[PDB]
């Protein structure tokens, strides 16, 4: 029996000061089953939590972001707002699977915000 | 504030073994679970899975389980992930990293298994293994 | 008697003082039941702890009678 | 709908938002249930609320049906 | 590290009340429980009662129930004390004293009224009463 | 309609460097069916905390102040190593009486530093 997979967004670009949601689907199993937690990998760097038990963040996290759960699409996501340049890193959620005693992550997602100005 | 140092990147030929270590230190040993997570070039985090020393047993994942040995040296508070018949596939940067939520204290411990959150990490090895096999 | 404790890392069997003639389990929930199960505290006692609200206590008299619940027998 | 919740100071009774229609009381025990008792936790949800294990969740769509045992 | 603040020393003819005021520094009670207890010339602590701001609740000892009255106002962080119908064995110094265990945390409370700890004491206030009926 | 008692000896005189024990006795229910706190009281001064919840001390009290529980007498007990002279104060214990929802405090002892030298 395969784990269940988180499911995210590979790639998610936006402009400086918008809110952003990256989202993490439970393909098996209720979300609130199990709490989801996310970690932020800066480039060349380890991981770090930014929040854990679904919506809980650790000292020293801005408080731009945030962790909720919506059990009707079975999904948790990650809101950052007032995003900042410094907040470009790959995401990942992660919980657990009862059944096969594994973790779980997330395949990630690369936040990119964007530097132009004007869209076409 | 507790730290996991690990031990330095290294080649190997396919086929050979790689024992990689990460040294706790600042912090109560026997009762935190370190797990092993490993990431490929350019992919996603991939637990491997975790050892609790207090009860002397690792937990595996599924996909490494054949191939992994993971423990745990009190006496010098260090975890160790062994990873044999190294292929292509195996290339990666291997992760330890501890579980927020110690197993026991104060003379009782929990009933089950459970790998919460992960607040340390080391600082990643790399692990390359060259062609052929 | 011989019992189960957690009183020891690992988690060991030991000899019982003269006088604990009991081997004891005590279990109950904290805020981590929900995904760690229940806290479990193993050991040897003279007469059963009394238990308070919430937590359960059983006691048996053979040896290794209490197992911690991931090292019951096979 | 009017449900108690315990997310304010003092705890009290709020109009849930658009959606939620249901008050839920969700209790489980912490390291204190010995001489606090369970934790409750009472609020507005548009589903009733999944429960993990040890966890209880009930639900009603009444005003007001979720009342804190001390204020009952 | 909160402080509690308390109105200073009275003199009080039998009969009357006293109303003994607690400021915690801060500007708020969180969930916490303030107690009142008192001391009576050379005799030993007594517990009074106590009041939950967070749940708009208080709880009295028997042997004062029906003649002391315990408040508090969490947009001023003072709880209050008052005592009426002052006798001789009402002379005492009235301490009041934060129960180091809050009510409630992450947006849930307890079920429970239960008196733990008395972390936080105010430094007491002496109200003396004369002497008859 | 009472609540239980907790019985404490009044006073306790030591030398100094000495380990001292004072009881605190349950008259009715179980010594452990609640947890027991212990506070000293210098003389003008408010109630500190020395030990709670049976065997824990705050943050700032010396190791030489110890808690420990005796079910088969129904009592707790504060021990003071090393006993100094800064240590004179009134001890009180502390429960909680569920049956009627009320704090309970031992009686208190006063503890007196000995001076001079004694058989």
């Amino acid at each position: 029996a395969s784990n269940f997979m988180l499911t995210q967004p590979r790639s998610v670009s936006e402009s400086p000061g918008k809110t952003v949601t990256i989202s993490c689907t439970r393909s098996s199993g209720s979300i609130g089953s199990d709490y989801v937690h996310w970690y932020q990998q800066r480039p060349g760097s380890s991981p770090t939590t930014v929040i854990y038990e679904d919506n809980q963040r650790p000292s020293g996290v801005p408080d731009r972001f945030s962790g909720s759960i919506d059990s009707s699409s079975n999904s948790a996501s990650l809101t950052i707002s007032g995003l900042k340049t410094e907040d470009e890193a790959d995401y990942y959620c992660q919980s657990y699977d009862r059944s096969n005693h594994e973790v779980v992550f997330g395949g990630g997602t690369k936040l990119t915000v964007l530097e132009n100005l004007y869209f076409q | 504030q507790v730290q996991l140092v690990q031990s330095g990147a290294e080649v190997k030929k396919p086929g050979s073994s790689v024992k990689v270590s990460c040294k706790a230190s600042g912090g109560t040993f026997s009762s935190y679970a370190i797990s092993w997570v490993r990431q490929a070039p350019g992919q996603g985090l991939e637990w491997m899975g975790g050892i609790i020393p207090i009860f002397g047993t690792a937990n595996y994942a599924q996909k490494f389980q054949g191939r992994v040995t993971i423990t745990a040296d009190e006496s010098t508070s260090t975890a160790y992930m062994e990873l044999r018949s190294l292929r292509s596939d195996d290339t990666a940067v291997y992760y330890c990293a501890r579980d927020n939520l110690g197993y026991c204290s104060g003379g009782s411990c929990y009933s089950d298994y459970y790998y919460y959150y992960m607040d340390v990490w080391g600082q990643g090895t790399l692990v390359t293994v060259s062609s052929g096999g | 008697i011989v019992c189960h404790t957690t009183a020891t890392s690992p988690i060991s069997a030991v000899t019982c003082p003269p006088g604990e003639n009991l081997c004891y389990r005590k279990m109950w929930c904290d805020a981590f039941c929900s995904s760690r199960g229940k806290v479990v505290e193993l050991g040897c006692a003279a007469t059963c702890p009394s238990k308070k609200p919430y937590e359960e206590v059983t006691c048996c008299s053979t040896d290794k009678c209490n197992p911690h619940p991931k090292q019951r027998p096979g």
